[PDB]
């Protein structure tokens, strides 16, 4: 039940981004509520999520890939859906195999930039 | 008040989580 | 159930003492144990700053509002309220918690006096179904007790069509002794020395 | 011939059930027959002697497995080969209790509901009540 | 001469659920006697 | 958006009719009543199979200790051959048949609906989904 | 059930042979339901005999009554299910 | 001069009869046989019931006592016996289980529990070395009422044997009592978390083997025998001898038990 009550939920998120898609099309990027601002952001990660680096392809492409368990792959959408991931960055979701993953990404940008900030603040 | 008064794999995420935005709000602050 | 068995069943009545009083003494010994840990320590004492008994304040505040009974004026609940009715809400809020503490579950009063909150409406509404599921209970053990049945509980099973279904008598011989232990021991506990 | 390599594999342990259910008289009895003792024994012999020592000792161990985990606590504390015994006076012990308590009539009763209840033949059953009521007096 | 049979294949024994009697007593015992059933049916899945 | 009286009866039949499993005629024929008759006007769309659910398989009446009819209750399943013999609509049926809805209507306004329309929690939110979608789903 | 099978002849007599009922089949359902102590259905066949019938016969009226009155006595009145609270998030839907 | 504490834990009145008839017709009267409920040395326990002093309840395969049915076996069953309570007081191990359900605080409760367990691993995996085994079974029932105490088992009993640096597996109660009843040869060292399914598989163990005496560890610091039979507790017995200085009465009444069980007190 959890499963398709997840999968039915993700669905109705990303038919609901197509249809907002047409409206930051129509007014920019603020003029929808603070409800349809959190429903894009949350399904722009989402939609960044979903991809998944396959692990036949480490030759070519090098990233190391992942195989995602069911049950990893549930409670790591179901957690996105409800909020609990609201400040990871977009882009710790692309091309990423499951929330570990997600985490692990983000120390690595988050310590990553902080070296670019005492450059930047010095120099 | 009362509530305030009285206070393992999902705790390494919610450990990851809290220290993966522990730095996010470090490099923000300096 | 595959396999004929080495023995057969036979019903688990070993000891026949098991007195209701010395087993429900046992249950007492229990009840007061878990309930000391959870509670903690007896809170410290206090010294009252005046003598005065609760059947006297009752009393003292019934002359209070019946001498203002002809000033008091009725009026719709949205409306502002009246000094005589604020003090008697006050008055009869205090004295029911303090009565409903002490044990003089009267809930025709206390609904009135007490019930602000409709969370307050749902804790009357539990409270007065436990004490209605008590009484029956006791009544029924009492029934159960006049006609000499076991106290515990009865599954309504049919034991023949177990060991059927079952594939192994292990399972299904367990599962006779719990229930027929259980049946032989009564649920009944000390009630005034638990009040003390 | 693979009715019997399955079966001393199982008894050996080196192949287990499906479900890793464990090896009771009772599902050997399930998978490989009422006389599956008898026919394993047969078929030993044509294997050399160790095999048929390992089969002898595998076969005695799941008779023994035939009772529960609590009535072999109880009854096989002074050996193994004095077990069924124990068990029988321990058993006809709990009979004459019952018609010391309820009667006969309804023992009988009650002795019929449980040899059917046991999968025990009519002879047995009336051998066992009468041997009770011998016991009483 | 095809296959015949999965020797190694048991039935898994179909737990039943206790079902107590609609009284008082049973309301008072509610959680107390779901417990009992819920254990019951672990005891029969496991075996013991 | 005018909502007249027909729109909002139209959209209450609409919910109902989604089914996953056959519904015995005495659940069927009640609820479509109740919608009929204006009971679920107050109720919102999203909560109709919510209603429902309660409607058959609960009793709020009897819950609320507020019960007043003798005979016509939901649990009585025998009652279904006697409302395919006389009608809802009969002397014998009608008065005991609007005490019930009366009564379930306001018990569910009054506990259920309110409580629903006060949720903001995010869990509370996720919790409120999962029961509808099993309402959905059985009744 | 027998007053399920009773009732569905019934309809088959009126409303597809086009047949009424009389007072004797009636008082057929009205036995059953003393007999098997569905006092609740009792009440509406009482009712349904006197406003299509001569009334209904008083010892069965009274016999259903006191199968009611022991019910009450004993509890049974209502499924007990039915009498437990629930809440918005408390009813385990199925 | 001497003295021998016999314990007893719902044992019928003929077992411990016979044991005091054994011990003054070997002893002789040299040593005294005084009767008590607990003791930390010199102490025999006849009956099923555990007894009140004891955390740890080791059991083993004598050799010289080994039925023809399990000759050659050699297992090690270690059962984890938390501190014992009056009997009318709640036991630790269902109160550890039921307070948390009730919400009642569990501090002291697990301090006692850890302890406990700590004891009972340290002694588990000093007979894995000796024995040399690699790795050893943990049993714990995995009914859903026992869900905590089982669980602080297996974190606690993991943690001490990973730190000594063997493998642990663990397994239910079903499956490892039929394979110890059927093949006992595949399981060197096992473990049991203190549950009344686990008292009665070694008491199984025990029996089917042959009839043996299992030794306990008590938090004062010693081994006391104890036995539920007649064969058993004559076993009990003759090592309670030995340990005192006496080898030849031990070696008549290990005689006596291996040829007349039930009638040992009359075959010597």
């Amino acid at each position: 039940v959890d499963h398709y009550n997840v999968a039915q939920d993700v669905v109705q998120m990303l038919t609901k981004y197509r249809e907002l898609q047409d409206i930051i099309a129509v007014l920019g990027i603020d003029e929808l509520s603070e409800e349809d601002k959190l429903i894009v952001d949350r399904a722009r990660k989402l939609v960044k999520f979903l991809s998944q680096p396959f692990q036949v392809a480490e030759v070519f492409t090098g990233m190391t890939g992942h195989y995602v368990q069911l049950d990893d792959t549930i409670d790591s959408f179901s957690g996105l859906l409800m909020g609990t991931y609201d400040q990871v960055p977009e882009m710790a979701f692309y091309m990423v195999g499951g929330i570990n993953s997600v985490l692990e990404k983000a120390k690595k940008m988050a310590e990553e930039a902080a070296e670019l900030e005492k450059m930047r603040r010095a120099r | 008040e009362a509530a305030e008064r009285n206070p393992t794999g999902d705790n390494a995420r919610d450990r990851l989580l809290k220290e993966v935005l522990a730095l996010q709000a470090r490099i923000n602050q300096r | 159930i595959s396999g004929v068995s080495p023995l057969l069943y036979f019903p688990p009545t070993t000891t026949s003492t098991t007195n209701r009083e010395d087993q429900i003494n046992k249950n007492t010994n229990i009840a007061i144990q878990m309930i000391k840990r959870y509670k903690g320590e007896v809170p410290p004492h206090y010294t009252r700053k005046s003598s005065a008994t609760i059947e006297q304040v009752e009393k003292e505040i019934d002359a209070l509002l019946g001498g203002a009974e002809k000033l008091r004026k009725t009026s719709t609940d949205d409306q502002p309220m009246d000094k005589l009715t604020l003090m008697e809400r006050c008055l009869r809020h205090a004295l029911w918690s303090y009565h409903k503490e002490e044990g003089r579950y009267d809930f025709d009063q206390i609904g009135r006096w007490v019930v602000y909150t409709p969370e307050d409406e749902v804790k009357l509404a539990q409270l007065k179904r436990e004490v209605e599921a008590k009484e029956k209970l006791a009544a029924l053990r009492k029934r159960r007790e006049e006609e000499g049945l076991p106290g515990g509980p009865v599954p309504r099973i049919n034991w023949p069509q177990e060991y059927s279904s079952f594939i192994d008598r292990e399972p299904v011989v367990a599962k006779r002794i719990r229930y027929d232990t259980l049946a032989s021991t009564t649920l009944e506990r000390d009630e005034k020395q638990i009040e003390s | 011939s693979t009715k019997m390599q399955t079966l001393h594999k199982l008894l050996t342990g080196e192949v287990s059930f499906k479900n890793k259910a464990p090896v009771k008289d009772c599902n050997i009895v399930h998978q490989f027959g009422e006389n599956w003792a008898t026919e394993l024994s047969a078929y030993a012999k044509t294997l050399p002697a160790e095999q048929q020592k390992i089969i002898v000792r595998q076969i005695a161990r799941v008779k023994l497995t035939r009772y529960t985990v609590a009535e072999l606590a109880a009854y096989c504390g002074d050996g193994p080969a004095l077990l069924d015994e124990t068990a029988r006076a321990a058993n006809i012990e709990q009979g004459v209790a019952f018609v010391k308590a309820k009667g006969v009539e309804a023992f009988e009763k009650y002795v019929a509901e449980e040899s059917t209840n046991a999968n025990w033949k009519p002879e047995e059953a009336k051998k066992f009540i009468e041997d009770v009521k011998a016991k009483a007096k | 001469r095809a296959d015949e049979v999965d020797y190694t294949n048991l039935p898994a024994p179909k737990p039943q659920k206790t079902v107590w009697d609609d009284n008082i007593e049973t309301e008072v015992l509610r959680k107390y006697l779901d417990g009992l059933s819920q254990y019951d049916m672990e005891e029969a899945k496991y075996g013991v | 958006q005018v909502q007249t009286i027909p729109m909002i009866r139209g959209a209450r039949f609409v919910a109902l009719f989604n089914q996953k499993q056959p519904s015995y005629f005495m659940n069927a024929i009640v609820s479509l009543y109740a919608c009929l008759n204006g009971y679920l006007d107050d109720v919102k769309v999203q909560y109709v199979k919510f209603y429902e659910y309660l409607l058959v398989h609960r009793d709020l009446g009897i819950m609320y200790g507020t019960a007043k009819n003798k005979f016509f209750y939901m649990y009585v399943q025998e009652l279904n051959y006697l409302i395919r013999f006389f009608t809802l609509n009969s002397p014998i049926l009608h008065g005991e048949l609007e005490e019930m809805l009366k009564q379930h209507t306001h018990l569910f306004l009054q506990h259920y609906q309110s409580k629903m329309n006060a949720i903001k929690s995010e869990k509370d939110v996720k919790a409120l989904k999962n029961l509808l979608y099993s309402c959905k789903r059985a009744v | 059930s027998k007053f399920c099978a009773m009732m569905d002849l019934l309809e088959e007599m009126q409303h597809r042979n086009r047949l009424k009922p009389n007072e004797e089949s009636w008082t057929w359902v009205m036995k059953e339901c003393v007999k098997s102590g569905q006092f609740r259905l009792g009440y509406c066949i009482q009712q349904v005999m006197e406003t299509e019938c001569k009334g209904c016969p008083a010892d069965l009226v009274k016999a259903n009554e006191a199968n009611a009155q022991k019910a009450k006595t004993e509890g049974k009145e209502h499924p007990g299910h039915l009498s437990q609270q629930a809440g918005l998030f408390d009813v385990k839907v199925e | 001069s001497k003295q021998l504490t016999f314990i007893s834990a719902g044992a019928t009145a003929a077992v411990l009869q016979s044991a005091s008839a054994i011990v003054s017709k070997v002893a002789g009267g040299r040593v005294q046989t005084k009767t008590a409920k607990e003791a930390g040395r010199h102490a025999v326990v006849v009956g099923p019931e555990t007894p009140i002093g004891v955390h740890t309840a080791v059991t083993e395969v004598p050799k010289s006592a080994q039925d023809p049915l399990f000759s050659g076996v050699s297992t090690v069953v270690v059962r984890a016996v938390l501190p014992r309570a009056a009997p009318d007081s709640v036991q630790l191990r269902d109160a550890l289980d039921v307070y948390a359900s009730a919400g009642i605080d569990t501090k002291e409760e697990v301090r006692s529990a850890t302890e406990a367990f700590k004891k009972s691993a340290e002694v588990a995996v000093g007979k894995a070395k000796a024995k040399g085994v690699k790795r050893i079974v943990l049993v714990v029932k995995q009914a859903s009422k026992h869900n905590c105490i089982n669980e602080l088992f297996k974190k606690i009993s993991t943690e001490t044997i990973e730190s000594a640096g063997l493998t642990t597996e663990v397994v239910g109660t079903a499956a490892v009592a039929n394979q110890l009843i059927v093949n006992p040869e595949s399981l060197g060292v096992v473990l049991l978390n203190d549950v009344a399914a686990t008292e009665q598989i070694e008491l199984a163990f025990a029996g089917v083997v042959g009839g043996v005496s299992r030794v306990y560890h008590t938090v004062e610091g010693g081994k006391i025998s104890a036995g539920h039979s007649f064969k058993s507790v004559a076993l009990a017995v003759a090592q309670e001898l030995r340990e005192l200085g006496l080898s030849s009465e031990a070696d008549k009444v290990e005689a006596a038990a291996s040829k007349n069980p039930r009638a040992v007190v009359s075959a010597l």
